[PDB]
């Protein structure tokens, strides 16, 4: 919890500062796969396909 | 709050003083617009499509 100590005359101002570096990560791209759909399926038969 | 106001204000072009030699007035638009939210949601649910 924090209650701020707000009034209609009082500010806090800064002083000094921190150069925070920080990390966000992004997926940009599965991996690039295609499915031979009649090998999948039928599997080196032609009886099959 | 006021002080507040005045930079968002500030951040739209329209300098300070333009905000305190208007400030009850737009204290009274802004509650006239609350007050007109709570009639709007009241009056008509159809609001929360």
């Amino acid at each position: 919890e924090n209650s701020v100590a707000y009034s209609n005359n009082s500010i806090a101002i800064p002083t000094n500062f921190t150069i925070s570096v920080t990390t966000e990560i992004l997926p940009v791209s599965m991996t690039k796969t295609s499915v031979d759909c009649t090998m999948y399926i039928c599997g080196d038969s032609t009886e099959c396909s | 709050f006021a002080m507040q106001m005045a930079y968002r204000f500030n951040g739209i072009g329209v300098t300070q003083n333009v905000l305190y030699e208007n400030q009850k007035l737009i204290a009274n638009q802004f509650n006239s617009a609350i007050g007109k939210i709570q009639d709007s949601l009241s009056s008509t649910a159809s609001a929360l499509g």
